[PDB]
């Protein structure tokens, strides 16, 4: 949730499984949530780039 | 090459549009999993080394 707030408006996917087509929004949803900091249940959480 | 789950299924795909009597590796085991798991699916042979 918190990931989609900094992002910008995006689609849905309709690809077929049969054969595979690169998704662009993938790699910067993964900028999104590996580099956001949440204080949560479990105390602070966060994500390393390795 | 090796890795890439998804090309092994599409030359599992390949091989079974021709058919034979039973499949070799892969040599990794993400991709055995659903090797054998369609084997199981079409009901066909499988060997592994």
């Amino acid at each position: 949730a918190i990931a989609s707030h900094r992002a910008s408006q995006l689609t849905v996917s309709s690809l077929q499984c049969h054969r595979h087509k690169p998704w662009r929004l993938g790699p910067r949803f993964m900028n999104l949530i590996k580099e956001a900091r949440w204080d949560g249940l479990t105390g602070r959480i966060t994500f390393n780039k390795t | 090459n090796l890795f890439d789950s998804f090309e092994a299924s599409r030359r599992a795909c390949d091989q079974l549009a021709l058919g034979v009597a039973a499949l070799f590796g892969p040599s990794h085991s993400s991709s055995v999993s659903a090797v054998q798991s369609i084997c199981n699916a079409l009901e066909v042979p499988h060997i592994q080394t």
